[PDB]
């Protein structure tokens, strides 16, 4: 019942000493810039202390003033108020106590489930590991989608961006991709960057409802908050999305919309009066996600059993990040998209026609590129991806016959219809993410001839109920092949038993 | 203390405080003698405060002593503004005399924070075909009326107000925002010969007030809606143009010595948008429900101000040019709206199938259209020829008379409802109309009155 | 056959979907019960602290003041005790 | 622009009898404007001509092709629009002119539509015959106004 | 054909059951943490202006005592400082 | 002397001076106590310097001391650079100690002059057949390579290092402008397994460097190639994109605060091309021949930064993902790739008939792949069948099992001659080998090789 008079015993033993600072004035108060004079030691990143418990960062250290951006809210501030260097860079809180948390861009819990018990911090900004310490990607990223999985791989430790115009499922892809790794073994963070307080929360209670929220941490900034934040919080995710892979673990990153936080670096730029480029963006606006990015890696066990000091030995820890951008109107060589291309491993393009067609994932197989390919994938789903590459090419090159479909040579129609049955394989749910095994099904249906009976209408109805079939009667099968996504002629001969005889009765 | 007016250029005054006396950001001031409100927006140093007229200039000086309040502009909340036209400032702008206010609340506000925020999905019923299938609204959503100049936002908001708010057990709150001053007592004569006046709230800033009126009056009206929701009500609130906020911000940004941005736009465009739509939101105290109409710059749907804007709303509704341009209202793209409310488990899987059924064909005969223009219509196929039929029927039963829209088509207005809309778009697409001529579909209301109409 | 067979498979497919809606029901009905009583039960005990730390607020004062100059404020600590809880 | 244009109104009987210290009493007073601004190549988007199709209570816009073609009035009728309607017309021509825009912006698209089609239903064939002679019958010469 | 039917309808039953219990333990959760939260919220809420108070009192105590003994040591212990 | 940090903004830093210790333009600057270098791009008076910090500018303070180093940034040159991975500074990458330097030299310089030109036009022999014959290479010429990923380009690069050092006796250079860290470590790991990581330099401007760093790895780079040239060698410096080398001068110029140019490019953006392919030439000692791989935006070709460096390019090499479908693992684009070299006034009628004869037949045989594709291949003459017959020989002789490739291919690495390459084309368009089958012309290096392979 009584707390209140033991936590003030803890106050009795707090430091009253007086303390050496080095301060300033407060010189004027403009659009969330504070211009001050004084502060003489000042570092350029370090974070000034104003009355109130308001704090900023010193970004423009000019000659007679330094000029610096809010950390909160300015509009409490004024002229002639003292301001007092801290002698520390902006740091976070980093640890397994984030998990199923909510926080703000400086590590504050704004979910209300208490406070965080975190054991240690870190740097916002760091540098990322050199080109010496790391590792070349062979391990997969599963998403939990046949168009993705199968045709655009992401391995661990691999960028891989998330691509296309307002509206057309973005954020559904990539949080389906964090809801995938629930069981997998890899801790999972969202950062959102200039979205509405209850958008957040409807990504949040979905990360519930599917389980997948006590293996995620969600980085929140949103609209109303100021720029300094917006632009801060993608740094501060990065920074508790690197604890896992410095300690020999695995970690996934969505950045949900590094447009917004372009944005926000623009106007802090154009406030302090920086020279202007290309779209009103500062000269340095490559540098601001490319440093960002590059964290995004996999490391070798020479660099874990050194960053650990010899506790965690043969482990490779990684990295991986899903960077969101929005199109207008399909313009991808606008300045902002054009960087992001040119600095990630690869591209998962999502297309308004697609989706107003109905292909649901919206993917267009046919400009979408991962540089890493068949090595992020596993032995079964590399084997039967290589025909569905094929059918999919042939289907593109072949889409204006389906009106002459008569008219069309014996070999080229037996290929038209193919095409239009794959096609119709990639279409699926959201918040439906499939396994390596019941992937597998599908794409060997596909690839084997299996569907040549099937009306390119009942496709759907029929992989649905042949996953249906193989999780009764076939549980030891799909159990072997997720263990490691094996495959040799006894899973082949396995597999196509069973299909056999699902089509024999069902 | 008392201040002097230093420097006046346009819409933007400075006022120099003594150094111990600099009233804060976003402070009212008044000047001695003339009637003018300024509000502190920047300290420049040195005592001195940059401020924006809430009035004209033509009668200030140099020089001229100015008053600080010690507080920002406080507007009066509550029962006694229901019924009554205000400005800005809050002052009545109607004959009716003085407000019996009982409290004043200042417009700048914090918004709620994120344990503050409420979920619901239940499905409010607007009786417009397009909208009640393709962009379902909710109680307690956000609603986006996306447009250029002269494709119906006004008009469809006024048939929504009409079918909702007169309805509505709550009060309401309508904000006319740099609005033409012909709409605003048209449609103050409609609220009190409707008797509705009674439970609606009107702030009104047109397009001929200065850029400092119109730069506040959506907080102004937002105010007045923030002291109902905390009462536990369920509040509507109508916007006429949030666009009109942005724009008074870019009049007004160079001169306050901000470098512009893309598009000859302020550098702080999203920061502003978002400090004021997180305001209008629902928290679980109360609800409120919102219609705001945003004008699209020269019918660009990627121009900065309106693509900043769909983030922050739960149901868009798109009117396209080249819909208007062939007399087809309202002038609704069924591809470009969208609803977080148009998935099958909120909706139903009956009414979200009917709904991409006909977004299918309409993508497909959007494609096709080039083929006719150039080949002619016989080099399609059998399925193709069935196919563009029905894309026209579809397209001319999506056009609906609205009782709002009487003086502009002399023909009566009608109510469809969502099961009528559902049954006669499952029809079209299924070929039970594959008879009628498309010209019976436009213009009619429900399924039924397209049979009749095919007769005559 | 075929025909009875599917209808099989679609009526255990609309059950199973009833089976899990009237849980979730069920579940909120309990929800409910359970935030009621335990909102009631911490009102109560809020009573019983709120006259504990009117007193104690006055004695928390006095033990920062009471270490340094506590020697010093010996002396002023019962002044200042008797005077700072009949003021509030 | 909206400074300027926001003047031209109408008045109420009790705004008059006020100013004119009941001299005038019983009397609506207006002033209707009829601004003009010129585009380059038919561009809308330009800053200017997107400010004042923004605040007057309608357009009429004026077409190059069609007035190249004959139709000298040159009123694209899809295009233009009145914001007051049928208030601003007296009853006989309230009444007759029901749909006409409508109808004659319909009978714009289904011209192109069917100008390679083979032969369609008499609803597709009456409906562009009646526009053919709509669109004919809108044409008229300058400085000759009919009551 | 009616046999494998019976055996599907029976699988999806049989999981309906298990899915509507694992719904189950999952809202009790929800509002069984909600509760605990609340009534920590309540404690900390309450700690907080129980010590702002606490120092204001502390703020008249200390200036008693402060004037003549701590001006002197406060003054020469600053300059040891 | 030493001066000190007078003020800080990002990556721009600018140090006062005593007036009798300015530093010079380009001039190297060390802050003392944090490994930070500094290089000066403007002096603007008063004793201040401008610099760009080739490093993080976080934890620096004004007042901070600074060290002039009395020459622009000196990197090490010669031998020892070798087999190892080095940043903008020369400063070694990788953890295998430091480089056993002899001399090092500044990265500014002049071209070489008028005089020191060499006299005429020498082809450098690169032993790939299709390459020698459709794209020969000028010595001290400029290559543009075009293609996308997964195509063989870093084949390509390791053959033509194998073979410069192997039959010529020269060396390698690569830069990394704007450098991948992961694809740094497989390129560095790939050249160790394939056995040529002993024969070249490796220069990294990774892409999370600052622009001043990815502006100046190009010049470092140059500066080691500048050094072998000077031993008496030929040497190959490979640019691994040169859109990053004008996109890093771009960003500079946009820090520097100097006014863009026509779609938003530096003012200075033909003299900064200029400037780092100028030295690219072959001389009176050795010469240096640039193989450059070019991104072009937005596929426009008319594009300032395409445009500019198309200006200095004497071949283009374009690499097909179609070819390397039908297995020719090379995937040079016989058709689409050129070289200005191919011309009777520089390489003698002989070579030019003989690729001119190549490049028409294959032009006829795609041509007529859409006939024997859409009418059937009994529709050709016979006289076009013959022709068929003769290019499809032709398109399989353009392939050649590479040394660095024998882990894919199989098969030992081959080095053909411009002599044995001109003779086994010549043969196959006059007909000499048309009794042999198509696949004998399959991965076989000169003409007497595919004989055999027929043979058995
Ligand atoms: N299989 C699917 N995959 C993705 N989205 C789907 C799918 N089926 C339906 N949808 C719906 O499509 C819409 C996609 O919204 P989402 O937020 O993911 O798109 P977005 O591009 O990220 O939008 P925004 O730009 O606002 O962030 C949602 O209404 C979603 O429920
Ligand atoms: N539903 C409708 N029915 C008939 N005419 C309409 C309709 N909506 C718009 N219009 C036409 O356009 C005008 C309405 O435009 P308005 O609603 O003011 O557009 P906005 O607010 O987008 O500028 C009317 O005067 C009429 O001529
Ligand atoms: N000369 C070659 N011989 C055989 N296979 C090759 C050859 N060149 C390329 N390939 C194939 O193409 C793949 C990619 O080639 P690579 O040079 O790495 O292209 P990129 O660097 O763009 O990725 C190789 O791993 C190999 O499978
Ligand atoms: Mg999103
Ligand atoms: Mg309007």
């Amino acid at each position: 019942s009584e707390i209140s008079e033991i936590i003030k015993g803890r106050i009795e033993k707090l430091d009253v000493a007086s303390q050496a600072r080095n301060e300033g004035t407060i010189v004027s108060v403009s659009d969330g810039i504070v211009r001050i004079y004084g502060l003489a030691d000042v570092m350029y990143g370090e974070m000034i202390e104003f009355p109130g418990g308001v704090y900023g960062m010193a970004l423009n250290l000019e000659q007679d003033s330094v000029g610096a951006v809010v950390l909160g809210e300015y509009q409490g501030l004024a002229e002639g108020m003292n301001a007092k260097c801290t002698g520390r860079i902006l740091e976070v809180p980093v640890g397994p106590e984030l998990l199923g948390r909510v926080v703000d861009a400086l590590g504050n819990p704004i979910d209300g489930k208490g406070p965080i018990d975190a054991k240690a911090t870190d740097a916002v900004e760091k540098v990322a590991p050199g080109v010496i310490w790391r590792k070349s990607v062979d391990q997969p990223v599963q998403t939990g989608y046949k168009s993705v999985d199968a045709m655009i791989p992401v391995g661990r430790g691999q960028r891989e961006l998330i691509i296309g115009d307002r509206q057309i499922g973005k954020t559904a892809l990539a949080v389906d991709a964090i809801i995938n790794q629930k069981d997998s073994g890899i801790k999972c963070v969202y950062v959102a960057i200039g979205q509405k307080q209850s958008t957040i929360a409807n990504v949040v209670r979905k990360l519930e409802e599917n389980g997948a929220l006590a293996n995620t941490i969600v980085v929140a900034a949103s609209a109303s908050e100021s720029a300094a934040l917006q632009y801060l919080a993608p740094y501060s995710g990065c920074t508790m999305g690197e604890y896992f892979r410095d300690r020999g673990e695995d970690a996934l990153i969505v950045y949900d919309d590094l447009s917004k936080q372009a944005v926000a670096y623009r106007q802090i730029s154009l406030l302090l009066r920086r020279p202007p480029g290309r779209e009103a963006y500062p000269g340095d606006v490559f540098y601001l996600h490319s440093r960002l990015l590059e964290r995004a890696s996999r490391v070798s066990e020479e660099y874990v059993e050194k960053f650990t000091n010899g506790a965690v030995t043969g482990k490779t820890g990684s990295l991986t990040a899903l960077p969101i951008i929005e199109t207008q109107a399909g313009d991808v060589s606008a300045f902002v998209p054009t960087n992001v291309i040119s600095i990630t491993d690869g591209q998962i393009f999502l297309e308004s026609a697609m989706f107003n067609s109905g292909i649901r994932p919206a993917v267009n197989a046919g400009i979408s590129v991962s540089r890493v390919g068949g090595a992020a994938q596993t032995k079964i789903i590399k084997k039967l991806s290589g025909g569905i590459r094929t059918a999919l090419a042939q289907y593109r090159e072949l889409a204006a016959f389906a009106q002459f479909a008569s008219d069309l040579d014996e070999a080229t129609r037996k290929q038209l219809e193919h095409g239009q049955r794959v096609t119709e394989l990639m279409k699926q749910k959201q918040y439906a993410p499939m396994s390596i095994a019941e992937m597998s099904l599908s794409l060997y249906a596909a690839e084997r001839g299996f569907l040549q009976d099937v009306e390119i209408a009942k496709v759907g109805s029929f992989e649905q109920a042949l996953i249906s079939y193989f999780q009764r009667e076939h549980a030891a099968l799909l159990a072997k092949i997720n263990e490691k996504g094996d495959f040799n002629d006894e899973i082949d001969a396995g597999i196509k038993a069973g299909i056999e005889k699902f089509k024999a009765t069902q | 203390s008392s201040g002097r007016i230093v420097q006046i250029i346009g819409a933007v005054i400075d006022v120099e405080f003594p150094r111990d006396a600099v009233p804060s950001i976003y402070e009212a001031l008044k000047v001695q003698g003339v009637e003018t409100t300024l509000e502190v927006q920047q300290q420049l140093g040195d005592g001195v405060v940059r401020s924006i007229a809430m009035g004209s200039t033509e009668g200030l000086k140099r020089g001229l002593n100015v008053d600080s309040t010690g507080a920002a502009i406080s507007v009066p909340v509550g029962k006694a503004t229901l019924g009554r036209i205000m400005d800005v400032l809050g002052n009545p702008i109607d004959e009716a005399g003085p407000i019996g206010e009982e409290e004043r609340w200042g417009i700048h506000r914090e918004a709620p924070s994120y344990a503050d925020q409420a979920g619901g999905n239940e499905l409010l019923e607007t009786g417009i075909k397009v909208i009640d299938l393709v962009c379902p609204f909710a109680k307690g959503g956000k609603v986006g009326l996306f447009g250029g100049a002269g494709v119906g936002k006004t008009v469809n908001m006024m048939e929504l107000i009409r079918n909702i708010a007169i309805e509505h057990s709550g009060y309401s709150v309508f904000a006319g925002v740099g609005e033409r001053t012909r709409e605003g007592n048209d449609f103050y004569h409609e609220m009190k010969d409707s008797n509705v006046l009674d439970k609606v709230a009107l702030v009104y800033g047109q397009m001929n007030e200065p850029p400092g009126n119109r730069l506040r009056v959506a907080l102004t009206g937002l105010t007045m809606a923030e002291k109902f929701r905390d009462e536990g009500r369920d509040v509507l609130l109508f916007i006429d143009n949030i666009y009109r906020y942005t724009l008074a911000g870019t009049e007004v940004s160079a001169l306050l010595g901000r470098m512009p941005s893309a598009v000859g736009y302020q550098p702080t465009l999203a920061e502003e948008m978002g400090v004021l739509q997180e305001r209008i939101t629902s928290t679980k105290k109360g609800s409120i429900t919102s219609i705001q109409a945003v004008y699209v710059p020269a019918d660009d749907l990627t121009d900065p101000s309106p693509a900043t804007t769909f983030a922050h709303l739960d149901a868009t509704v798109v009117l396209s040019r080249d819909i208007a341009s062939l007399g087809i209202y309202p002038a609704v793209d069924p591809l470009d709206s969208t609803s977080r409310q148009l998935d099958p488990l909120v909706i139903g899987q009956d009414h979200y199938d009917t709904a991409r059924g006909v977004q299918y064909v309409l993508q497909r005969y959007k494609e096709l259209k080039d083929i006719i223009a150039i080949l002619g219509m016989d080099e399609l196929s059998e399925a193709d020829k069935l196919l563009v039929a029905r894309a026209r029927k579809i397209q001319r039963f999506l056009s609906q008379p609205f009782f709002v829209a009487e003086v502009f088509t002399g023909s009566p207005g009608k109510y469809v409802s969502l099961k009528d809309t559902i049954a006669g778009f499952k029809g079209i697409l299924n070929g039970d109309y594959d008879h009628l001529p498309e010209q019976a579909f436009y213009m009619v209301g429900g399924i039924e009155e397209a049979v009749e109409k095919a007769k005559k | 056959a075929k025909a009875q067979a599917a209808e099989i498979v679609e009526q255990a497919k609309k059950r199973a979907n009833q089976i899990v809606d009237e849980a979730r029901d069920q579940a909120r009905t309990e929800g409910e019960r359970l935030k009621a009583q335990a909102q009631a039960e911490i009102e109560q005990e809020l009573n019983s602290v709120k006259d504990a730390l009117r007193a104690q607020v006055g004695a928390l004062a006095v033990t920062g003041a009471e270490k340094i100059l506590g020697a010093s404020i010996d002396a002023n600590a019962h002044e200042q005790l008797v005077s700072k809880l009949a003021a509030e």
